[PDB]
RNA sequence: GCAGUCAAGCGUUCAUAGCGACAUUGCUUUUUGAUUCUUCGAUGUCGGCUCUUCCUAUCAUACCGAAGCAGAAUUCGGUAAGCGUUGGAUUGUUCACCCACUAAUAGGGAACGUGAGCUGGGUUUAGACCGUCGUGAGACAGGUUAGUUUUACCCUACUGAUGAAUGUUACCGCAAUAGUAAUUGAACUUAGUACGAGAGGAACAGUUCAUUCGGAUAAUUGGUUUUUGCGGCUGUCUGAUCAGGCAUUGCCGCGAAGCUACCAUCCGCUGGAUUAUGGCUGAACGCCUCUAAGUCAGAAUCCAUGCUAGAACGCGGUGAUUUC
RNA sequence: CUCUUAAGGUAGCCAAAUGCCUCGUCAUCUAAUUAGUGACGCGCAUGAAUGGAUUAACGAGAUUCCCACUGUCCCUAUCUA
RNA sequence: GUGAACAGCCUCUAGUUGAUAGAAUAAUGUAGAUAAGGGAAGUCGGCAAAAUAGAUCCGUAACUUCGGGAUAAGGAUUGGC
């Protein structure tokens, strides 16, 4: 996760190390979300911090609104392509990796999320669930 | 505890088996194994796959 | 001159030396602390691991995102046919430790046990316990005398028992013999329980019940001589490195001028003794039961044995322990199963569990169906049949 | 580089909460120097990588004593090295610096650890360009580009593995000694509570997850494929068919088994004794005093429980012991 | 206007393979750039066949970035001879 | 024969079947392959690897010594009958 969050996330498989570029599913005018950090993370020699669904990452828009690039913002992962196993025993996965810009509280910068959203990501962030289309 | 159907082969997916896939729009897909999933991923047509 | 960055050491230094275990039957090195006010009963049990499979169940964990929710879980089934008391041992506290004082054996030991005492059974006269059986010729006496001795001097009492390996699928005819600590009441009451059970049988529903956490002593699967990368989880050297890279670069500084006991080196991986604790009992199998594999939710008449049979093991004709998750050792190997050394109130350890369904598909492949019945109903009548 | 003694001053007031001038006593050997003892019948150097262990002048974590400690936050100090101390942009760099995460991103040693372990970017052979110097050959503690990294099978060490001799052989055990392990964060709740004019704003108990580490394990999902298991395909060859050969496993799709992944799942014990500190009774000293005698509580400490080996010159209980 | 020593750096060009200071200043690229580029120039110590500036094509030459690609890495696993 | 082909692959005539051999398939290797998600975060530096690739048709930038750049780039297609 990160924080600003309501609740606890059960572990899901990491799929987005740093350097990963994931789609921006909001309406902020940002087409990209480039990951440079993962608020949850811990530390091991050479271990890239990597992120999963519903974590909050630090990021930089690399494509889209000029007023939106050349700066770090927080972002939240709403979809990941890396297969993870939920406690009900099922190994699901999405078709791209997508994220949405947010402030440190968790409050989204936009008001719409194109595409589906993972329940874990939604339960963790009320405001992501608010503006979500479909969940899971 | 439900049992779903493969969305290609029409096989029986028991708990924990197979894989689940969430396409672009939002249609949810299910494969009982790496076989039906691989065929789906090559875009084979089940109506042409003998054992379906 | 100080490692540039810190990292933790690789491997645990308390599972040394990383050699091959002595016995293939792992030792119980500890038994629970005896409360001598409960009935007499074994404290561990002999069994052969068969395989694994999947469970479903609701969760009972108030405050979890999965409370009152289905979860699927891997379980392992160990083939546990009743065990047979063939003797008793008397241990005495001494300023040099516990000591075996005498041992009193039963009058008739089966071939399963007799076998153990031989290396070439087929060409032996099978003279095993023939002159000891003569001790029973007398009214009692010699046996009664040594039984009286344990009652007077022993401070702990262990029964000898052995697997009935013949009830199982294994090619091994030779049965495994083990000491087990008696933890019922009075030292007197103990050997009595033991004498009373000579040649007789004990099942697992008399030791372990459902929702019990148990420990699981066993010898780990072997892999022979291993390089330091997979044996220790050592990092893999760059690709450019001359002379290979599944090594470690620095075996040591100049001083001490000696390879040190703690740097990682190639050699044996596997076949190690592990005591693995807090495995919760999910189902106690009844052998006679035709509904081993069934549930109060899924009522269909099936047994635990998966379709096609447990891979590399066989079928489960007998009583079995279903344990959550996994267990050291591989299929076919003996496993001592032991009661907890402590009273856990994990909540995770007090949860009463009730399964909803037990995966009974083939493991020898991507199994689709649970029962031969179900295969038929689904595929219809084939070119064979009728 | 680090630490003291004195106490003029800083500190609204007040030397010493936290600092501390003039002076003064010391410590360290990851600075730099001084020296030139050792090695010139020689065998490179810097940095990094990898990995282990040690120091403590402690950054984080545990428990405390202080405060100019209301709360939160911080700051000083004690016991403390048990346990962690990271991902990156530019640089050959160590260093430096910036981004970022974080409980924290402490400082050092082990031939300025570590080249028959790597790498070879830098430096520092021979090729070459520039600038400065020189009449010149050439020079530069200037810039630049290209420049071969040898051997272990010996001994010891370390890791694993057999093994003679204690009548013979077999089974079941003991436990000396040695090793040893877990780690840290968050949420919910306590509670918008304590405290506070307000701004703000805790903790224990309880619950749920997670990070780092570890030991296993393969039901599941994923990876691997000479199952050359099944099918597909090109070229050629066996007159055609059928069925096959060859193409250093011809190529493609699936592919059980085995192996295997924080890419998968399971599991990681609880009693005591103490430290700092706070006290108890209590003299010395008819008072006072945690201390002198005696004594209570008490920490990531220690010792056990537990866990791995089992002394091949440590031991116990038991079985059977030869006519060809 | 003057001094050394004959003249006194023109056209150009540049922190350039020539710049000590130096990781120069400004702009740009980046989350961050002792790197790269565009500029600036009292330039330690640029400069006109001791050739200066320009330049299409060419290069197993030195250098920076982008797309593609990827086991280089995260973080390792499996197979063949 | 395939094919642009004295290429690669397969064959005929002719010539060899000769390079100590047997049993196993630990580590670490030398040579050959493959990897979920990410995609240079590895590193002095994309070193090594990967990706592209024939042919037909369409299409094709700055600049230029007008010759080039240029297979620039970017696309569609391809068996059998
Ligand atoms: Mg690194
Ligand atoms: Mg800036
Ligand atoms: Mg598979
Ligand atoms: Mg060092
Ligand atoms: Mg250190
Ligand atoms: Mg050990
Ligand atoms: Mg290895
Ligand atoms: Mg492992
Ligand atoms: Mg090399
Ligand atoms: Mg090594
Ligand atoms: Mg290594
Ligand atoms: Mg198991
Ligand atoms: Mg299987
Ligand atoms: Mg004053
Ligand atoms: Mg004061
Ligand atoms: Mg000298
Ligand atoms: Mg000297
Ligand atoms: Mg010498
Ligand atoms: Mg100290
Ligand atoms: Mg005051
Ligand atoms: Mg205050
Ligand atoms: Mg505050
Ligand atoms: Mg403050
Ligand atoms: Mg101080
Ligand atoms: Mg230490
Ligand atoms: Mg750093
Ligand atoms: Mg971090
Ligand atoms: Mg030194
Ligand atoms: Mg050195
Ligand atoms: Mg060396
Ligand atoms: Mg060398
Ligand atoms: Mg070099
Ligand atoms: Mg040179
Ligand atoms: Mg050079
Ligand atoms: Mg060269
Ligand atoms: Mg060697
Ligand atoms: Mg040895
Ligand atoms: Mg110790
Ligand atoms: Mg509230
Ligand atoms: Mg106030
Ligand atoms: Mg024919
Ligand atoms: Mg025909
Ligand atoms: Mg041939
Ligand atoms: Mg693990
Ligand atoms: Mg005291
Ligand atoms: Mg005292
Ligand atoms: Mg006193
Ligand atoms: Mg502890
Ligand atoms: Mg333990
Ligand atoms: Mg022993
Ligand atoms: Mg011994
Ligand atoms: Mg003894
Ligand atoms: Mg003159
Ligand atoms: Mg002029
Ligand atoms: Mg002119
Ligand atoms: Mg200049
Ligand atoms: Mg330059
Ligand atoms: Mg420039
Ligand atoms: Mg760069
Ligand atoms: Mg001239
Ligand atoms: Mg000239
Ligand atoms: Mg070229
Ligand atoms: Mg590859
Ligand atoms: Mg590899
Ligand atoms: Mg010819
Ligand atoms: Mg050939
Ligand atoms: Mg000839
Ligand atoms: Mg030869
Ligand atoms: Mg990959
Ligand atoms: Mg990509
Ligand atoms: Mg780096
Ligand atoms: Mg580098
Ligand atoms: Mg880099
Ligand atoms: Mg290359
Ligand atoms: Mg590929
Ligand atoms: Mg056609």
């Amino acid at each position: 996760s990160g924080n600003g969050a309501q609740g606890t996330k059960f572990r899901i498989s990491l799929g987005l190390p740093v350097g990963a570029i994931m789609n921006c599913a909001d309406n902020s005018g940002a087409r990209n979300l480039y990951i440079i950090a993962v608020k949850g993370s811990g530390s091991r020699l050479n271990r890239l911090p990597a992120a999963s669904l519903g974590d909050m990452v630090m990021a930089t828009v690399k494509k889209g609104k000029p007023e939106l690039r050349k700066k770090v913002m927080p972002a939240i992962v709403v979809r990941q392509a890396k297969s993870w196993r939920r406690r009900d025993g099922v190994f699901l996965y999405f078709e791209d990796n997508a994220g949405v810009i947010a402030n440190p509280k968790g409050e989204m910068k936009g008001s719409a999320i194109t595409g589906p959203v993972g329940k874990e990501c939604a339960d963790l962030w009320p405001r992501v669930a608010s503006n979500s289309g479909v969940v899971v | 505890m439900k049992v779903e159907i493969d969305s290609f082969s029409g096989a029986k997916i028991y708990p924990g088996r197979g894989t689940l896939f969430v396409r672009g729009d939002s249609k949810i897909f299910r494969f009982q194994n790496s076989k039906s999933a691989s065929l789906f991923k090559q875009r084979k047509n089940p109506r042409r796959i003998a054992w379906t | 001159s100080h490692r540039k960055y810190e990292a933790p050491r690789h491997g645990h230094l308390g599972f040394l030396p990383r050699k091959r275990a002595a016995s293939i039957r792992a030792r119980v090195k500890a038994f629970p602390k005896d409360d001598r006010s409960k009935p007499v009963a074994l404290t561990s049990f002999l069994g052969y691991k068969a395989g694994m499979t999947t469970i479903v169940r609701d969760l009972d964990r108030p405050g979890s995102k999965f409370h009152k929710r289905e979860v699927v879980e891997a379980v392992t089934v160990v083939d546990t046919p009743p065990v047979v008391v063939v003797g008793v041992v008397g241990y005495v506290e001494t300023p040099r430790g516990l000591r075996s004082l005498t041992t009193v054996w039963a009058e008739h030991l089966s071939d399963e046990v007799k076998r153990r005492f031989y290396k070439n059974w087929y060409k032996s006269k099978k003279k095993a316990f023939t002159k000891y059986s003569a001790k029973y010729a007398q009214d009692g006496a010699g046996i009664e005398r040594e039984l009286a001795r344990i009652k007077k001097y022993a401070s702990v009492v262990r029964v000898l028992v052995h697997t009935q390996i013949r009830k199982t699928p294994l090619a091994q005819k030779k049965a495994h013999l083990a000491e087990i600590q008696l933890n019922g009441g009075s030292i007197s009451e103990k050997v009595d329980w033991a004498r009373e059970h000579f040649e007789k049988t004990v099942a697992v529903d008399s030791v372990f019940e459902q929702n019990e956490m148990i420990d699981a002593i066993a010898v780990t699967k072997g892999h022979g001589f291993e390089g330091v990368t997979h044996r220790w989880g050592t990092k893999k050297l760059p690709r450019k490195t001359h002379r290979g890279l599944r090594k470690v670069a620095c075996i040591g500084a100049c001083h001490p001028a000696h390879v040190m006991w703690s740097v990682a080196r190639a050699g044996q991986r596997g076949y190690h003794s592990r005591t693995s604790i807090n495995h919760k009992i999910y189902r106690v199998g009844k052998g006679d039961d035709e509904a081993n594999g069934a549930t109060s939710f899924d009522r269909t008449k099936k047994t635990i044995t998966p379709m096609g049979g447990f891979v590399h093991y066989g079928e489960i004709k007998n009583d079995f322990i279903m344990v959550k998750g996994c267990i050291p050792g591989n299929r076919k190997r003996i496993v001592t199963l032991r009661k907890s050394l402590y009273t856990n109130t994990s909540r995770k350890a007090l949860e009463e569990v009730s399964l909803k369904w037990i995966d009974t598909a083939s493991k020898f492949g991507k199994g689709r169906f649970q029962t031969p019945a179900e295969k038929h109903a689904f595929m219809g009548t084939l070119k064979k049949d009728l």
